[PDB]
RNA sequence: UCAAAGAGUGCU
């Protein structure tokens, strides 16, 4: 079942999700 | 083969889950049709599963248009994303066929339905209205419809105070 | 179908007399009151208070049984249906109440608190589904998103899950400055714990928030522009200029809160 | 005291295989006036069941 | 002294709340409930009466029907409310059973449509397909636009044609794979992507009248020949397996969906024969309630029912374990039933008669398709066993069994009974004197011989 | 065999379900058992018990002292909500002693021997001398049963809707209220009937006669099933427990007999009665009621196999084996017209010359009533619906038999003259061919199972 | 008012 707790999109839908994941790839 | 139903309210967007599937061969039988009128029978068919009210007057008009030109708004995308499981393909029932391709593009794993069976349930949802919301805060649809009415109209005509 | 729920109690109540904790007459008093409660719930005019009073009733019954077990049986737990039967029922009554009155925000909280309190009995997975249901009846109430985000960052310390909460919560509610303030608050907590762990690692041997600050500022202004304009744009130029004023001040005040927030985090620059 | 032929069944009904089998069952009161609400349910459930609006596909390989 | 007296709390039995339901105390002491036997029987008798009332099996007809007598009915195994029909006029139709209208109609063949099937071809959601054959010696693949999904938005019409040197009389499609078999002068296997017949199967020179693929052991195929023979095949071996010759020709065959090795056969001696695929020397069961040749038969998707479409203008329902029909359907508007099929939900019956109209019937005439309340479900269900329970009571049989059959059918039955009695008296006279009159099981009289003995 | 173990399996599940419901039973019937051996149950007097019981119980207790037509034959509706009373000189009154409103009043100055409630409180039956009348709640008489004449005892069967009438005539009639026609007429030929009672378990009517023979009766049947003399003297009354296992008779010769119907044996006999008992009533709990003239003596657990359980007046030096009355009450200057147990109440009605008095007795009534069957608190909307369902599930008269568990068991011109003769010839042929088969059946059985005489055997 | 009998509404 769809759950908020685990991301179900498999790609970052919200532009926020774009920005944060960029740092995470950048960080480590 | 339907499991989820998408409905739109002036206050917001309502999703329903189809607990039981009505007979399709006997769809035109009076006995199935009487059930749609009957609230008690209808509640056995479906159950309100989600409702996300619109943030304000402006959002409703924007979504009211986006529904009109067969488009998916950001609000609609968020609701469907949270509710519809990834899954072979989950089936969603929708009033508009034109919204079909738009939903499929954003969600490849959902198959939309707009056959008479879907229309039959959609009619029942709109028939009972707030009674199906089971006490959830949906304001008053009749006034909200009035709220959006000229608002949707005056926009297209480009009516102005000038 | 009041009887069907009632018959579920019989194997339990039979266990009580068999173990000798409760006499025949005493259990009859218990069943009678249970019978009264079930009719009220199954009838028209039932209210959320009706589920609360029933729920409180079993808890006291549960306390009587366990407290009686030590006095009479002198056993911490008698291996029989009685020990876990009451706890199953209370959850069952709650589930009916939540389904019967999803609107009442108060009644849900008792379930989350009640379900959480008996963690050993109740796996965190059960807690997750309830939050999954509850978020999903009320996506627009930010106070859930922080609550479940709260629960899994402290009880479970799963930042990856907690972060997804704010991402989903912000997706539904981008105009609520609080949840943004709450999200940056979590991130800086994550960074501070990380660097403190790094400091501990050395002893035994953040930019991300600013992006939240920036993106937060854009959308809140966008929504604040949406409000105070209603359905339609503002034709007057001067009034449009004003609408820029409130958002700047509203955005400036909305910035200033973070300036206070940064002050707490000594470890950060 | 001769029994009335009106109420004597002609033969032992299916699935019962011998005469004593039918009277053992026929001593049973099915009605809920003699059976608990739960107990009524297991007895009254029929062998064959189907869900409306679904295709009963051929059995998959065991 | 120590005294107690019965004590009634008014609040407990009379709720203070007006909306609260009153208490219904229960005491299951048998003493308080006398005549359990009589009460159940009376309720059973009443329920039997209720049953005959609600028996309203006919629900409607599909549009205006076909041009000539319908002779081919194919049901979409993957879908509930789609159905394909063909008539001797050479026209084929695809129906929306829920709306009882047509999706599309094609003048497929110059001659008669002798076989029709639905499939999902694997060419090497938005459209469905059928295969049609005819005595004009061509097989045509068709594509139909359907409104099941709205994920798209055409190319409706013929897709491919397969020419044959000889006329074809029946067709079936392999469920798992796109391969399909066609039965005319000689039984072939075909591929959708090959125009020529991929393989040739034949026991001998005899022509094949009908075929039906197995639904579970999908590689097994069965066919019927004009020489009163039933032939079994296995695709894996690409050869025929078994042949048994009957006293009569058989018109149709259906495989039991729950027993992969079990099938039923429609016969010309007023009978349907129920067979195990492993031991064909006998029959598993026989059904004898028709008065004319049985044209068509099928298995329910629940697997507990079969129907037999007969030339005597009637449709019968049979329990698999019982040898006599439990139900009869008829109308003056029946002329010659040639095709009978089920809805995939097992609730409704589809009939095709040569009058050119396709009709729908309830599998159980008294049952109603609305969603029932739990109280309704229990009581309606509650009547069921009591009817099953007191089935052989005289009055219950008299009411439950009774059906209005057409005068033509009954008089045939009466004459038919006089035949069998006159026969039975005759062989009974033989056994008085003849030393060697072997007793023949009814399950074996129809079998003339089997090729492979065991 | 295995299937029967399966079938037997639901039995153990079914009886467990019955125990599970028995576990739930909301209420318990009243008890009375001494603390102290020196104090006994048959000295305790009603006034003290009246003080003991609750104020509502005292208010529930009814005492109606009327002389205008006394003595009074009390009667209680099956539900017990409404109480029907017929005086000796014969007026009848219907009222709800609980509700406090009279349903109907009937002040007819014609002698009435008894009365009985019909399918519901709305309609009820009364026995005038020489005729039987039917009345409504409003008090109007719907009709008159012309066939039924000189009826003393009137009894009505709820499920079968049959009304039975016993009289001194010897003519007996069964009448089904719903149908409106008498099912059958039967003459016992044994003379007058002092007592009539029904066993609810089997629905077999019991009729007593001066010879002492108590007679079982059935609707479809032309005769009486069973013939049993209880006593030398005429039987004053016959009592049948609700279970039907026990049946009690008191002879006019001061003797009391306890009988069991199932095995058809005399359970116990008592001669200790100083004088013949006026009337006998049996509690639902099995407690037995004996009324002799002024004083009524009650025995707890009277119906049991043990000889010690048998009723015994007084005691033999406090012998435990002797069984004293569980309650002893005397109405001074009174005689017992009849005894009536109050349905679903811990209460015994008593009929007497001065009027109607109701005596509270612990354990008298069954504690937990079956609402589906009868509900004292039944509302009128439910009441009519219950009637209709009872109509739908009405039991036909011919269903009545000795045992219900037995039921369901498995066991022209010249041409005509020529025509008449040919069918005759066909008949002789049928008889004769059948017989040729008969010898051939005889021959097979036979096959299956002086020197000179041998010398000439061939000839 | 009770008291019996009707005809709709709400809802499980």
């Amino acid at each position: 079942h769809a759950s908020a707790f685990t991301r179900t999109q498999d790609v970052p839908q919200t532009e926020l999700q774009e920005k944060v994941d960029q740092v995470l790839q950048e960080s480590n | 083969p339907i499991e989820y139903l998408l409905f739109e309210e002036p206050t917001g967007y309502a999703v329903f889950k189809v607990k039981l599937q009505q007979d399709d061969i006997g769809s035109r039988l009076k006995e199935v049709q009487e059930q749609i009128n009957d609230f008690g029978a209808f509640t056995k068919l479906i159950e309100l599963v989600s409702f996300a009210p619109f943030k304000g007057a402006a959002e409703a008009l924007e979504n009211a248009n986006d529904i009109s030109e067969g488009l998916v708004s950001e609000s609609l995308k968020a609701i469907l994303d949270l509710n519809l499981p990834k899954a072979k393909n989950i089936t969603l029932a929708i009033s508009d066929k034109n919204l079909g391709p738009s939903i499929k593009e954003e969600f490849p794993y959902v198959d939309c339905i707009s056959n008479e069976l879907a229309q039959d349930l959609i009619r029942g949802v709109r028939l009972h209205g707030e009674k199906l919301f089971k006490g959830l805060q949906s304001g008053d649809l009749e006034r909200a419809q009035l709220g959006l009415g000229h608002a949707y109209s005056r926009a297209k005509v480009k009516f102005s105070v000038q | 179908k009041t009887r069907y729920y009632l018959e579920q109690c019989i194997p339990e109540m039979d266990d009580l007399v068999e173990k000798g904790l409760f006499t025949k007459n005493e259990v009859s008093l218990i069943m009678k009151k249970r019978t009264d409660f079930e009719h009220r719930l199954n009838s028209r005019g039932s209210s959320i208070n009706d589920y609360i009073k029933y729920i409180n009733y079993e808890s006291n019954v549960n306390k009587l049984r366990a407290k009686r077990c030590k006095r009479i049986l002198q056993v911490k737990k008698t291996n029989s249906l009685s020990d876990w039967s009451i706890q199953q029922r209370i959850g069952f009554i709650y589930q009916r109440g939540t389904n019967k009155f999803p609107q009442d925000l108060k009644f849900w909280a008792m379930y989350l608190n009640y379900m959480k309190a008996r963690g050993n009995q109740t796996s965190y997975k059960k807690i997750h589904n309830i939050y999954n249901q509850l978020l999903k009846l009320h996506p627009t109430n930010v106070d859930i998103w922080i609550s479940c985000a709260k629960y899994e960052y402290e009880v479970h310390a799963n930042f990856k899950s907690c972060r997804n909460i704010f991402q989903n919560g912000l997706r539904f509610n981008p105009d609520v400055p609080k949840l943004w303030y709450e999200y940056v608050k979590f991130e800086l907590n994550f960074i501070t714990k990380l660097i403190n762990r790094r400091k501990v690692m050395g002893l035994i041997n953040g930019d991300i928030a600013l992006t939240i600050f920036d993106v937060c500022m854009k959308t809140l202004g966008k929504h604040y522009i949406n409000k105070h304009k209603g359905y339609y744009a503002i034709s007057d130029s001067k009034m449009n200029i004003e609408l820029n004023k409130e958002t700047l001040n509203y955005l400036f005040s909305e910035s200033l809160r973070y300036i206070k927030l940064f002050d707490e985090f000594l470890d950060l620059e | 005291n001769k029994k009335n032929l009106k109420y004597q069944s002609s033969a032992v009904p299916f699935p019962f295989e011998n005469r004593e089998q039918y009277e053992r069952s026929l001593r049973m009161p099915i009605g809920q006036e003699w059976t608990s609400r739960a107990s009524h349910q297991e007895l009254i459930k029929p062998r064959i069941m189907t869900k409306p609006g679904q295709v009963i596909d051929p059995l998959k390989a065991p | 002294m120590k005294i107690k007296t019965i004590k009634r709390s008014a609040d407990d039995y009379v709720p203070v709340k007006s909306t609260q339901e009153s208490q219904m105390p229960r005491n299951l002491n048998p003493e308080l409930h006398p005549f359990e036997r009589a009460r159940e029987y009376t309720k059973a008798l009443n329920a039997t009466k209720l049953e005959r009332m609600f028996a309203k099996p006919f629900v409607g007809q599909l549009g205006y029907g076909h041009r000539d007598g319908v002779y081919a009915i194919a049901k979409n195994y993957g879908s509930l409310n789609k159905l394909a029909t063909g008539s001797a006029d050479g026209v084929i139709k695809y129906w929306n059973m829920s709306t009882r209208e047509e999706f599309v109609s094609f003048k497929a063949h110059y001659g008669l449509v002798t076989g029709l099937c639905v499939t999902q071809p694997r060419f090497h959601k938005s459209q469905n397909f059928m295969l049609s054959c005819s005595d004009d010696k061509t097989v045509k693949l068709w594509s139909i636009n359907v409104d099941d999904y709205s994920n798209k938005n055409n190319e409706e019409g013929l897709i491919r044609t397969f020419d044959g040197e000889s006329a074809f009389q029946g067709i079936d499609s392999h469920r798992e794979n796109s391969t399909f078999a066609t039965g005319g002068a000689k039984i072939h296997l075909w591929d959708v992507n090959r125009l020529k017949p991929v393989s040739d199967l034949s026991w001998g020179a005899d022509n094949i009248t009908s075929l039906k693929f197995n639904q579970n052991e999908t590689d097994i195929l069965a066919s019927t020949g004009s020489d009163n023979s039933i032939v079994l095949y296995d695709l894996r071996t690409n050869s025929p397996t078994q042949k048994i010759v009957q006293t009569m020709r058989t018109n149709a065959i259906c495989w039991n969906p729950m027993e992969a090795f079990n099938f039923v056969t429609a016969n010309e001696d007023h009978n349907a024969y129920y067979y195990d695929m492993r031991n064909l020397s006998r029959s598993l069961n026989v059904f004898k309630d028709h008065v004319s040749a049985v044209m068509d038969v099928d298995f329910s998707p629940t697997g507990d029912e079969i129907v037999t479409g007969s030339y005597d203008k009637s449709i019968r329902i049979y329990k698999t374990n019982h040898g006599h029909s439990r139900e009869i359907y008829h109308t003056k508007r029946m002329q010659h039933v040639f095709q009978v099929k089920y809805s995939m939900d097992s609730k409704y019956i589809i009939s095709g008669s040569d009058d050119g109209n396709v009709r729908l019937w309830r599998s159980k005439a008294w049952e109603r398709s609305n969603v029932k309340t739990t109280r309704e479900k229990n009581k309606l269900e509650y009547d069921e066993k009591l009817k099953e329970r007191f089935r052989h009571m005289p009055e219950i049989k008299r009411i439950s069994r009774h059906r209005h059959v057409p005068q033509v059918i009954k008089k045939a039955q009466e004459i038919k009974n006089i035949e069998l009695s006159s026969i039975k008296r005759r062989e009974a006279n033989e056994r008085r004197t003849r030393k060697d009159m072997p007793y023949i099981s009814e399950r074996k009289k129809q079998i003339v011989g089997t090729v492979h003995k065991y | 065999r295995a299937g029967l173990k399966k079938i037997d399996e639901q039995y153990k599940k079914a009886v467990s379900s019955a125990a599970a419901t028995d576990y739930l039973l909301p209420e318990s019937n009243g008890y009375l058992e001494p603390e102290n051996e020196l104090e006994k149950t048959f000295k305790v007097q009603q006034s003290e018990i009246k003080s003991s019981v609750d104020v509502s119980t005292a208010n529930k207790a009814l005492d109606l002292s009327l002389k205008e037509f006394g003595p009074y034959h009390i009667k209680y509706a099956k539900n017990g909500t409404h109480l029907l009373i017929t005086g000796r000189k014969g007026h009848v009154a219907s009222m709800d002693w609980r509700k406090g409103q009279l349903r109907a009043e009937l002040f007819l100055n014609e002698t009435c021997h008894s009365a009985t409630y019909l399918q519901n409180e709305q309609y009820f039956a009364v026995a005038q001398k020489k005729y039987t009348f039917i009345y409504d709640h409003e008090g109007t008489e719907l009709h008159r049963l012309k066939q039924h004449i000189e009826a003393r005892h009137l009894d009505f069967l709820p499920y079968h809707y049959l009304l039975v009438t016993a009289g001194e005539t010897g003519w007996l009639k069964y009448h089904d209220v719903s149908t409106g026609q008498l099912v059958s007429e039967l003459r016992t030929k044994a003379g007058p009937t002092m007592a009539m009672a029904q066993n609810p378990w089997n629905a077999v009517m019991h009729l007593g006669h001066s010879n002492g023979t108590v007679s079982l009766w059935s609707p479809s049947m032309p005769e009486p099933l069973v013939k049993l003399l209880s006593a030398r003297g005429p039987v004053n009354s016959i009592a049948i427990d609700r279970s039907g296992y026990y049946m009690a008779t008191t002879g006019a010769d001061r003797s009391m007999k306890i009988w069991d119907i199932r095995n058809f044996k005399q359970l116990h006999s008592v001669e200790s009665l100083p004088t013949p008992g006026t009337n006998v009533s049996i509690s639902d709990t099995g407690l037995l009621a004996l009324s002799r003239g002024p004083h009524v003596t009650l025995w707890k657990d009277a119906l049991k196999l043990s000889g010690d359980s048998k009723p015994c007046f007084g005691s033999m030096g406090g012998n435990p084996h002797r069984n004293t009355p569980y309650m002893s009450h005397l109405f001074a200057g009174n005689k017992v017209e009849n005894l009536g147990f109050v349905p679903f109440e811990d209460l015994l009605g008593v009929g007497h010359q001065t009027g109607i008095t109701n005596l509270i007795v612990p354990g008298a009534g069954e504690a937990n009533y079956d609402a589906l069957e009868l509900n004292p608190f039944e509302t009128k909307k439910q009441r009519q619906e219950q009637e209709v369902r009872t109509l739908l599930n009405k039991l036909p008269a011919d269903t009545i038999t000795l045992d219900p568990n037995s039921i369901g068991s498995v066991d022209s011109g010249l041409r005509s003259f020529l025509r008449k003769k040919t069918q005759n010839v066909i008949d002789e042929r049928k008889l004769r061919v059948q017989k040729q088969l008969d010898k051939e059946k005889n021959i097979r059985k036979r096959n299956h199972q002086d020197v000179i005489e041998e010398a000439l055997s061939r000839f």
